């Protein structure tokens, strides 16, 4: 009942997107004359935009007024009569149930069944069944179990690792034994910086362009590793090693490094460090205490 | 780079050879007979010898996976072998025998068109393996070649001690199939074609050995006017049979579970233990090295970065003991609720276990059902 | 993590989950949209009164019928005495509204059907609820409504909307002035939903593609930042603080609600839940506290009964954070039609499920300080009808009885005689009586032995036609002493062999190297439970040793003439291809 980390299963779901997005086509054709393949599909999906620290949205201001009934009865049936018989014509050739499915569909309609509950794969289906016991008990608390299905799964030859911040928190509420959540970040964007689509919306992503979620995590909760001081020029080190421009945020961590090594000169010369970079993470997108706070912690210091 | 129109000959080895490899396992590693190999160079040669005096050029010939398992299982019924289509669904299923692949990953590289013929129709799961033992049971004739007598009285034990029921249930039930049949069970259902509508859904002998095992169940202890067995006793039976617990053999129905074609066995997956899960991943190792299809050597020691991580469990005419002793006080309308819900249980093991649907046990248990109420009134 | 060190890494807090409480409340692959059942409490009268806690439940045939009755709450939630009507439609949603408090508590429920649109008023007094049908509109359109949100009716069928007001008490129905509409013709889909947003007099429409805020009093339309790339839209449904928005996407729970008197969308960053399942559905219990205020998400499915339970907390300085995740199960066969809600966490709801008629109150706690079948296709194969076909099955099942009588009874003397001269004579003349029928048998192989078609010999595997034989002996271990001395006598050879014990391996799973242990393993087990179960597993190893009692063709020796003949008869490169020992 939960997700799997596998590619699904093939062919019918890959004709009824077929059908799907065919009929999607001549509607919305039909449709913009009544306003006047994979590669159908492809065009069809492809032209359509594709207190504390919230990386807010954008809201609601410059967006155009109105629209009054553009869709009677009579008129959707209009647009509706011809694109349905153009359907009868391939639909002679898919299946009886994948036909069932496009009425139904076009009815409006849901589909009561998932991908996963109609699937049915030997190698695939335990792979779907170990991936499950896996996010059920990460749910569970049971990470020792958990981690054994972690293990056995990586093993296998067919999985990409989606699976990371599983063991993030896994390794994390783990503290068992091994090399740990941190080692595990570090790791991956070590692997995963340099050059050495279906599955992927932002919680894992390329580094084209913000890889976001497991990236900024490692880099709050290595500076929450330094709540457990107040390593510290190491971690900064190595975000002082990347060119990535757009974070400020790993100026807010830079920051944070000199806050805690500043808990004689030397103390002055990292105070007077802290202070540059704060403005210099006025930079980009604002991470803001009021930061009179941050001055008032700087001037307990000037103690 | 690969052949051309004439791949049949490579087909039909990496085919062969995929056989033999299937052979040496269960010789080897089911304690098998060596005569059983000999059965099947017969067997295979017969229906070899008969796609080989086919002319066309267009293949036509189907050796899908099935096709192996429906000669193991043709062979090993002619030796009057105790084992049963279920022990092949499970050994395949938990990737002992290995199965799943086309030259698993390590071979040849042939025209796709024939990598589609073996990757394609894998599943058994629908009746399937019924379904392509009979069709190679008229491809080349069970009768006067071969013995095709199923082996009908170690079902039964394997069935009661599936249950836990008293082994009284074994002559019960034993005793209605001589009712019905006068014991004689055959192979064959072909009339080649897709086309069936009526007699033929019940006449591969297992499902209807299995039908009579359910129906036994019913009729015996819904009139047992002695109440030979206690309105609780099939409430206790049901919940020695429901109490998820840790052996090889239900560590193994789960992972049949697990690519059984309908729900609700895979909302099964969702209500499992964690020793069943465990048992589970270490299958999943063992088993799943017989997978399919530098940087690499990196990417062993960058997964080995992390780690991967008095004999207990008990035998199984042990669990069978044990459960025939907790049924083993034997000595008002609502206890069809416990019939009920006792035949349903027993039926589910039975849907994965024998691959199978639930509409296909219960058109067969139904039509010879009425099969037994027609030669009773 | 955010606040905590952007302040200046495991939780807030420790580890707690989820428990039940159950009671009855009242009783009764393409889907499509629907959700038919409400519980809400007002109080008309509002001549200084409070609020009653009211259901509108639904009865079925054709869901023709809609009742509407009191519910009197305590520790022990239960009802009196019903109150009922009907309409010729099919039924669909009961929604009975609630505008938060910027007023007043409120009046009455409204439903949407199959043609129809219809909102009763309602008077009570004396634990009896007495409705007024404030009147239908079969339709202007030929259209379905989605959605009715509520004074003010607004309708949505699907892709175009109207607002609309309903008439005072009695007897002229309703009308509209405000209209739009919302067509996409490349989401076919049918469900669109409309619930508005702030109470500011301005409305959110739905659907499975995007999410689209009209303010509605002025002339203004959004789409709101994403659309329909990787997600649909799941379900929406305002949770209750009317600045509050709950929205299930697939994978993603969202939060959206003000910051800022005008409307918002918030990404304020949210928890994700993972399936490709079309029929997810979600609701939110809403709880009080003094340092937070906080509301917990059941996400709920057609397919499985399981629930899916994430929390957030709201300490207004719109502080919204999330802790980890947790889901329960529920029972036999069918799922959740409907979910809806009223140091430690209470919270209940109610539940009805697919096709089952009961409402059942559920309650969940923090921790521990204090199937009845109709599976119609298996009982119509297990109940049936006449009455001959009732003492027709009592008829077999004595006829077996007796039968079984005769067993034991016959069996008896057999199990006294173990060890003793007499079942020695018997394994003897026994042994070789079947000694010289198998010769026999070998004899009339030898004469029909150029077959050489096939390399079965006709029904072989046997006792060999003298059927008596078998039976009368009872000792297992003197039995399996006879077979391995038969064995040994007829390793004249050109005969079939056959190892047992490597056999008794599929049997109980484990190395069976005697036939004797065989029958120990089964005794202990039927030992516990049996009566003379000495005597059946004995009856029933003999059973088992002679079903299996090999006697096949002619050996190894013999198979092979018929292997290469056959081996001959196909065509020359098949010939060639046929391969023994690959690698």
């Amino acid at each position: 009942m939960f997700e799997v980390p596998i590619t699904l299963t093939n062919r019918k779901f890959a004709q009824r997107r077929k059908l799907k997005y065919q009929y999607i086509n001549y509607i919305s054709r039909r449709f913009d004359r009544i306003s006047k393949q994979q590669k159908k599909r492809r065009r069809e999906r492809h032209w359509r935009s594709v207190s504390f620290e919230i990386w807010r949205t954008v809201s609601s201001q410059n967006k155009q007024p109105i629209n009054k009934q553009k869709m009677t009865y009579h008129n959707f049936k209009k647009i509706e009569k011809i694109p349905l018989r153009k359907m009868e014509i391939p639909l002679l050739h898919c299946t009886k149930e994948n036909k069932l499915y496009f009425q139904s569909i076009s009815r409006g309609l849901e589909p009561l069944k998932t991908s996963t509950s109609e699937v049915r794969n030997y190698r695939t289906r335990h792979i779907v069944t170990l991936t499950d016991l896996l996010h059920l008990n990460v749910s569970r608390h049971n990470w020792s179990l958990a981690y054994k299905i972690f293990a056995t799964l990586i093993r296998i030859p067919g999985v990409q690792i989606k699976s990371l911040w599983g063991i993030g928190v896994e390794i994390l509420d783990n503290l068992s034994n091994s090399s740990s959540g941190l080692d595990f970040l570090q790791w991956m964007c070590q692997i995963y910086s340099s050059k050495s689509r279906s599955i992927v919306p932002p919680f894992q992503t390329g580094s084209r362009t913000h890889t976001a979620k497991f990236a900024i995590t490692y880099l709050w909760s290595s500076l929450i590793n330094c709540q457990k001081s107040m390593l510290i020029d190491k971690i900064s080190e190595w975000v002082l090693t990347p060119p990535f421009m757009e974070d400020a945020e790993v100026w807010f961590i830079y920051a944070s490094c000199h806050l805690l090594k500043a808990d004689i000169n030397q103390v002055i010369k990292h105070i007077h460090y802290v202070r540059t970079f704060l403005k210099i993470c006025l930079d980009k997108g604002g991470f803001a205490v009021p930061s009179r706070l941050i001055e008032n912690q700087l001037k307990s210091f000037e103690s | 780079k690969l052949i051309g129109h004439e791949a049949k000959l490579l087909f039909l080895k990496s085919f062969q050879f995929i056989l033999k490899r299937q052979i040496r396992w269960l010789i080897t590693e089911m304690r098998f007979p060596k005569e059983f190999e000999h059965v099947a160079k017969i067997i295979w040669l017969k229906i070899l010898k008969t796609i080989n005096d086919q002319p066309q050029e267009e293949l036509k010939l189907q050796l899908h996976m099935t096709s192996t398992i429906s000669i193991l299982y043709l062979a090993s019924t002619h030796l009057s072998l105790p084992v049963y289509t279920c022990d092949y669904i499970k050994w395949i299923c938990t990737a002992k025998m290995p199965y799943f692949q086309a030259s698993e990953i390590l071979r040849i590289q042939l025209p796709n068109y024939y990598v589609s013929i073996l990757e394609g129709s894998i599943s058994p799961f629908n009746g399937q393996l019924y379904n392509k033992i009979a069709l190679t049971c008229g491809m080349i004739h069970f009768k006067e070649f071969f013995n095709s007598e199923i082996s009908c009285q170690g079902l039964l034990l394997k069935l009661v001690m599936q249950c836990a029921l008293p082994p009284e249930f074994y002559f019960y039930t034993k005793q209605v199939i001589e009712f019905e049949e006068t014991d004689i069970r055959n192979l064959t259902l072909w009339e080649r074609t897709d086309e069936r509508h009526t007699g033929r859904v019940s006449n591969h002998a297992e499902l209807r050995v299995l039908s009579y095992f359910m129906l036994t169940i019913n009729w015996m202890l819904s009139f047992d006017r002695d109440r030979q067995y206690p309105l609780k006793w099939i409430l206790s039976l049901t919940e020695s049979l429901t109490q998820r617990t840790t052996t090889s053999e239900s560590i193994g129905r789960n992972i049949v579970k697990v690519v059984y074609p309908d729900k609700p066995t895979s909302s099964d997956y969702f209500q499992w233990s964690e020793e069943e899960t465990l048992e589970f991943l270490k299958w999943m190792e063992k088993q799943f090295l017989p997978t399919q299809t530098d940087q690499k050597i990196a990417r062993r020691k960058l997964y080995k970065i992390f780690p991967l991580d008095s004999t207990h469990q008990l035998t199984f005419i042990e669990d069978l003991q044990e459960r025939y002793a907790k049924q083993t006080p034997f000595f008002p309308p609502a206890r069809k609720e416990a019939i009920g819900r006792l035949l349903t249980h027993i039926a589910s093991q039975l849907l994965v276990d024998f691959a199978i649907s639930k509409e296909q046990l219960k058109d067969c248990i139904s039509r010879i059902k009425n099969a037994c109420l027609h030669r009773m009134n | 993590v955010q606040g905590a060190s952007l302040y200046c890494t495991l939780a807030e807090d420790a580890l707690d989950l989820h428990i039940v409480v159950k009671s009855l409340l009242c009783d009764t692959s393409q889907y499509i949209q629907t959700a038919s059942d409400l519980r809400n409490y007002r109080d008309g009268t509002e001549i200084i009164a409070y609020a009653s806690g009211k259901t509108g439940s639904v009865l079925n045939i054709a869901v023709l019928t809609r009742q509407n009755t009191l519910h009197l709450n305590r520790h022990n939630n239960v009802t009196s005495i019903e109150l009922h009507s009907p309409i010729k439609s099919i039924k669909i949603p009961g929604a009975s509204e609630s505008i938060g408090r910027r007023s007043n508590l409120v009046g009455i429920i409204t439903e949407n059907s199959f043609q129809i649109f219809r909102i009763e008023s309602v008077h009570s007094r004396s634990c009896d609820v007495m409705v007024s049908s404030s009147e239908p509109l079969y339709f202007v359109e030929i259209d379905d409504l989605q959605v009715v949100d509520f004074q003010f009716a607004i309708i949505d069928i699907k892709g175009n909307w109207s607002i609309g007001r309903i008439p005072k008490n009695f007897n002229n129905q309703l009308i509209d002035n405000l209209h739009g509409t919302i067509f996409d013709p490349e989401e076919l889909s049918s469900w669109k939903r409309i619930e508005w947003f702030s109470h500011f007099q301005k409305i959110l429409v739905f659907d499975r593609s995007k999410m689209i805020e009209i303010d509605f009093m002025n002339n203004w339309q959004t789409e709101v930042v994403q659309a329909k790339a990787w997600s649909n839209i799941r379900d929406y449904k305002r949770i209750d603080d009317k600045n509050g928005i709950l929205l299930t996407s697939r994978e993603i729970i969202i939060v959206g609600a003000s910051e800022s008197n005008d409307p918002v969308r918030r990404i304020s960053w949210k928890h994700d839940l993972d399936p490709d399942d079309t029929t997810l559905r979600i609701t939110v219990q809403k709880v009080k506290k003094p340092d937070h205020i906080l509301l917990v998400a059941f996400v709920y499915s057609m397919r499985h009964k399981r629930i899916y339970m994430h929390v957030f907390s709201h300490r207004k300085a719109n502080l919204f954070q999330s802790l980890g995740c947790s889901t329960v199960l529920e029972i036999p066969g069918g799922t959740p039609t409907g979910i809806e809600t009223i140091f430690e966490l209470v919270v209940d709801f109610l539940v009805k499920l697919r096709n089952s008629s009961e409402v059942y109150y559920y309650a969940l706690s923090n921790t521990q300080n204090s199937i009845i079948v109709d599976h119609p296709e298996w009982a119509s194969l297990f109940n049936n009808a006449d009455e001959r076909e009732k003492e027709s099955i009592g008829a077999l099942v004595s006829q077996i009885k007796l039968k079984e009588r005769e067993r034991i009874s016959r069996v008896q003397n057999l199990i006294e005689h173990e060890n003793s001269h007499d079942e020695d004579k018997y394994l003897q003349d026994l042994g070789y009586r079947l000694s010289i029928a198998t010769n026999e048998l070998l004899e009339s192989w030898q004469k029909t032995k150029d077959e050489s078609i096939l390399s079965g010999s006709l029904s072989h595997s046997k006792l060999k036609n003298l059927l008596e034989n078998s039976d009368s002996f009872a000792s297992i271990p003197e039995f399996s002493s006879l077979l391995d001395q038969f064995f040994q006598y007829y390793q004249d050879q050109d005969v079939t062999f056959i190892g047992f014990e490597k056999l008794l391996h599929l049997f109980l799973h484990e190395d069976v190297p005697g036939l004797d242990i065989f029958y120990n393993k089964l005794l202990q087990c039927w030992v516990l439970v049996s009566p003379q179960a000495e005597l059946l597993t004995k009856e029933i190893v003999k059973d088992i040793i002679w079903s299996l009692a090999r006697l096949e063709k002619p050996s190894l020796f013999e198979p092979i003439q018929n292997e290469i003949s056959r081996s001959l008869s196909g065509p020359y490169q098949d010939i060639i291809s046929s391969w023994d020992m690959d690698d």
